[PDB]
């Protein structure tokens, strides 16, 4: 198409440092997901954090989530976000997750995805048979969990469907979380989601995650 | 970092940040059986990532009065995931195992455990006579056996108790000539034995034959002052290793 | 590719990086 | 050799994705599934090192999710009306015979949320016009419009006939009825290296002083007119303006809006409203 | 060489067809008449085998039967009608200023009998659009339409002038009252390797849970309205949209449907009637 | 040892014992502007070690109720040593920053802060309208803003003080898009970020425009048992990097 | 004609058993003649079928 | 063949197989 300003220069491009290339540059960064999501919380901080304590039953659940990228919670992550401009998605996703406890603390968590075609898991036992990781906290403060891409077809929806739903993540009591005296018997975890090197968006499309009146 | 531990075994993966190195039983890994070793004719189904992964057990809580814990393998994983149906329905399997004993605590705890792999681990009655242990006490499943000082029951099919004669009439300080490693509160979070498939013929029934007893006892009790965590638990993750089963049939039932 | 018109702006997409 | 990125660019295969390898069982000091998320780095595990993989020749491609490709699509980023009349007097008129629009990429919220996930763009702009005249009366007449571009600082016209029409240095493109959509390119034109989506400063040092993008380059207005004199039968002419960027690079990818839009050039959030307070797409359990 | 292959193409030669050869009288124990159709195999007797033939020169060709020639012609799917309106508010309504089509090949009985052929097609689809607009008044004011391909889970209009026709991510073409015959190309498109034709599966395991090729692929939704503002004179607005398969491959051919279709996605064949059952064009005699 | 860091800038130096790691914004580190990007003719004034060496910022104190705090760049150094009046005797200045972040507490405590540097974060208003936020609210120099929950006032020019909407209205699960790192109680006792300069244009004006904000968020709240120190600072310490100047003027008077 | 998606990647074709290339392939195929085809038969299997009798 | 639009989808029918 013809320019309308028709011998104009543009001024010189600068380096300027942080250009991006391609949106999954983004996915691949983690974000916090809002696991906790309750009423009391979705105006606060406190949204991003699940909370760990000492447990008087073995084997409790602390938390679980749907894994379909833009699904609630995962919706307004940057990579739930970025999918929701897009119709479909492929490839794994990496939940990170970050204990905040105190040094002095120590615990052990059973992170498991669970793939569709007999919902969320109602034990331990349950999840376990599924993808897991046994996660020890120590020096290290942070686990991954890997959902690997495991689908019939090379892709899924972005929107919610029964043919297409990617199951659960849930997240248990290994052990309990142990404390010496002089240390709080409760703590917070903090989840993260990106994209692993497999991951890709297809067909374009207006978010459903914005809108405008007037 | 010798520290650290990472076993990834089909869709499963366990970490330990304070491990103690891992024990492969008798120095030999895990692995199929060849055709110089084998019998059984018929080629056995190796069912791979979807039988050679971590299966969690009943947690169980340690405290201050506690005796001891103990499971037997194959029986231990009869009901779980496709390892368990593959018992059920051959009649042979072999397995290697990867178990994780893991039992976190703070800084301020103080206890030891040893975590043993009994080879034919052949159980004393609680009884006077010659009345031998019944199958059902044998095969508790994954919830396993919990040890309790002084029990009282009149069923004669009962096993021993003795923690401190491995409940078979010798001495638990002899005890670490088989397999094992111990948790001591301060050192380690968790123990990691190995075993390979030990038996005299190549495969067995699995349902009939328990190849390997995991025997947890605390030999220094659990100490902790008030305001700590006065119970911890231990939970033993299990992984088959090189599962082969063979012969098969109608799916046993009890 | 061929290009129309004077101006580097008035080509279509670029290819990609 | 050129002809091989252009079958990559037809099979839209020019961003090729891993392949998954095989991997199998691991027991190592060496511990992939941990790390520290305090460093400010994501980690770096793969599906590979987690579970037993088989090999996957991986088809999928990211050409898509390009930045040419996710904000190179025309979509509206303004509605400019006008209502002729019959009256000589009042065609000449502002918001009848012809209307103005200060150029923003602001105004309408799903192209702004796009731009706006970057601090810095720089794109040449393919403008295309979408012009629909509803007729109030029996008939038409004869529709020409003219939409004029002025500058900065060039002299916006204040009626319907004035001599800044002429167009003698500003461009001007010209639409009949039945002539297609309306398109030209105007070219990165920032007195900066890039567009400021965001700008955390100020025209001046004091408490009038004018904040955020606005500041930082104005982009001129368009002016449109019926080039038609006054006729018998009204129409209520709507002007919509589509842009497409080309030639795109961005910069400092930014968290996407997550609450309505309030105002233009202003990150402001705080509706009007006293019952209502700002709302989020984050739904309760 | 290539120039053979299009010599073949523009004289359609590409699928040649055996000669006939000559044959004689023969007295045999081969029995080439003879077979087992319990085999599942059909026969391999040729007329030579049978009769004595001359030799023939074959000039037929199978080039229209060809599966591109069968299913790449443009057939009407869909008939997306709404009646527009001189009130402000009722224009603004579905049905009046806009209206929404589910994407499917399953409305129109012509093309879905030949596609259902075959258990699975993949396609890329030229779509083109035919509009009609019927004038209701004395005039037909300024017509304009705004075709939007809204894909699974993007926000369908409400509205005439909804935020969601700023098409800011959206696939939309214009059309105009003069303008040819809007056309473009959706590639092939499913999560699945191919269209499922039929689906012998559910989106669940319950009572409840769908059944058949509709669980497969969501297609998405078209939205049709007319850019224009209120107008004095209604229209009757039709948009016909027309298909056609292109780089088609196609697998596990089916009986054709003997009897009529009842509804979309569904291989249900027993009408609503008392008296009349389900009718097929075998004749009696 | 990954857990040390030592950074001398000038006559400064500023060590730490658990760090983790440190990020350079973008992964491009600070530098001179270049010939080919420039385009102020003058000679620039390149001050070297009496302006890119630690500054230390007013100290903060993180309590079990605190929001967040921000300081803007290069804002918050217009009153320190010669990098400060440099900024006021110049009509451009360009600089990179290394920003050190120090929170120490012990074994016992609990808390998670965020600590992003971010380009432009053009604030938005407490206030409903257009009305934007105004200058003497952005430019609080060393002292930087403390967030507070509920806070009243009836300046409309003041600044939104939603820490959960990043100021701005976007979340703060997303704020890791930025430049960042956390500190963590348990893990670190500082974060580093090394910031290039990032502008559309190769140099600015230092008093109109802050080029980075530095955000620290407490996302997880600071928890510690009685006997526990029970509130802990957080300071901060900014080098210039390669500053530079030009367009000598007199100086800038408010 | 222009692509409505314009970096769209279609899904890998993967291979299907009995992909059809033309219509003269199925007409190859043996299917039953409703030869019968009386008032009574065209309702049932029994069309498909011819009575062969002493 | 002369193709005119970046995508292999644009091409007009494929070659008989
Ligand atoms: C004169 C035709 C319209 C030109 C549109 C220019 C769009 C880019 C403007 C960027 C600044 C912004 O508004 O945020
Ligand atoms: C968005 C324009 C219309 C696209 C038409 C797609 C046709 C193929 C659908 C195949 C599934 C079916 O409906 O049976």
């Amino acid at each position: 198409s013809p320019s309308a300003f028709p011998y104009f220069h543009p001024t010189k491009e600068i380096f300027i440092p942080g250009q991006v290339r391609n949106l999954i540059e983004m996915c691949q960064v983690d974000t916090l997901i809002p696991v906790n999501n309750t009423q009391e919380n979705v105006r606060s901080v406190n949204m991003y954090t699940v909370d760990l304590r000492t447990q008087v039953d073995l084997a409790k659940e602390v938390f679980s989530i749907p894994v379909d990228i833009a699904s609630q919670p995962l919706a307004t992550t940057l990579i739930g976000e970025l999918a929701s401009y897009y119709t479909h998605w492929t490839g794994s996703l990496r939940f990170s997750f970050m204990f905040c406890g105190s040094a002095s603390s120590t615990l052990k968590l059973l992170i498991a995805y669970t793939p569709p075609g007999v919902g969320k898991p109602k034990s331990r036992r349950e999840a376990m048979l599924g993808t897991h990781l046994v996660w020890d906290v120590g020096l290290q403060s942070t686990a991954s969990l890997v959902v690997p891409w495991v689908s019939a077809s090379h892709f899924r929806f972005t929107t919610p469907d029964t043919y297409s739903s990617a199951g659960y993540i849930t997240c248990w009591y290994q052990t309990n979380f142990v404390v010496p005296d002089s240390t709080p018997d409760n703590a917070k975890m903090v989840c993260m989601v990106s994209a692993c090197k497999d991951f890709c968006l297809r067909l374009a499309r207006d978010t459903n995650l914005h809108t405008q009146e007037g | 970092s010798d520290r650290l531990i990472q076993i990834t075994r089909g869709d499963s993966t366990i970490t330990s940040q304070d491990t103690a190195n891992a024990v492969v039983a008798y120095g030999v890994w895990p692995s199929y059986l060849t055709p110089d070793d084998a019998t059984a004719i018929d080629k056995p189904t190796q069912p791979d990532t979807s039988s050679n992964r971590f299966y969690t057990l009943d947690s169980r809580s340690w405290t201050s009065a506690s005796s001891g814990w103990w499971w037997k393998l194959p029986d231990a994983l009869k009901n779980m995931g496709i390892f368990g149906e593959n018992m059920f329905y051959h009649f042979l399997g072999r397995s290697g195992y990867t178990i994780h004993v893991q039992c976190n605590s703070s800084k301020f705890h103080q206890g030891l455990l040893i975590v043993a792999a009994i080879p034919e681990h052949q159980l004393a009655s609680a009884t006077s006579g010659n009345v031998s242990v019944g199958y059902n006490h044998t095969h508790p499943g994954e919830q396993g056996r919990e040890v309790v000082p002084s029990r009282t029951s009149s069923d004669n099919k009962r096993p021993s108790d003795d923690s401190w004669l491995n409940f078979d009439g010798t001495l638990l300080g002899n005890l670490p000539i088989y397999p094992h490693q111990y948790i001591n509160l301060r050192t380690n979070n968790s123990a990691t034995l190995i075993l390979p498939y030990v038996n005299a013929v190549p495969m067995d029934s699995m349902l009939r034959h328990n190849n390997w007893s995991l025997v947890i006892i605390p030999i220094c009790p659990l100490q902790v002052q008030p305001g700590g965590t006065q119970s911890i638990p231990i939970t033993v993750s299990i992984s088959p290793m090189f599962s082969e089963f063979s012969g098969p049939r109608s799916k046993v039932v009890f | 590719n061929i290009n129309y018109f004077k101006d580097a702006a008035s080509s279509g997409a670029s290819r990609l990086d | 050799n050129p002809v091989e990125n252009y079958i990559d660019s037809v099979l839209n295969e020019v961003l090729v994705v891993p392949n998954i390898q095989p991997s199998t069982s691991v027991s190592s000091h060496a511990a992939p599934a941990l790390d520290a998320a305090e460093t400010g780095h994501t980690s770096s595990v793969q599906p590979e090192d987690m579970i037993e993989t088989r090999y996957v020749i991986t088809d999928q491609t990211r050409d898509e999710t390009s930045i040419e490709s996710f904000l190179g699509r025309s979509g509206c980023i303004a509605m400019i009306e006008f209502n002729t009349s019959s009256d000589k007097t009042e065609h000449d008129k502002i918001g009848k015979g012809f209307k103005t629009w200060k150029v923003s990429l602001q105004e309408m919220a799903q192209i702004r949320r796009k731009y706006e996930l970057f601090t810095y763009t720089r794109f040449d702009s393919e403008i295309t016009i979408v012009t629909a005249a509803a007729a109030q009366g029996n008939d038409s007449g004869h529709i020409v419009l003219q939409f004029m571009y002025v500058p900065p600082g060039a002299p916006v016209p204040e009626k319907r006939d004035d001599y800044t029409w002429q167009s003698g240095t500003n461009a001007s493109v010209f639409w009949q009825e039945g002539q297609p959509y309306p398109r030209f390119t105007i070219p990165f034109m920032s007195i900066a290296s890039a567009y400021y989506m965001f700008y955390d400063g100020y025209d001046g040092d004091s408490a009038a002083s004018k904040y955020g993008s606005v500041v930082t380059n104005d982009m001129g207005t368009i002016c449109v007119r019926i080039v038609t004199s006054n006729q018998k039968h009204d129409s209520n002419i709507v002007c919509r303006i589509y842009h497409k960027a080309k030639h795109i690079k961005a910069w400092c990818p930014r968290p996407p809006r997550a609450v309505a839009y309030q105002h233009t050039h202003s990150t402001n959030y705080i509706p009007s409203n006293g019952e209502a307070t700002t709302q989020i797409k984050t739904r309760p359990d």
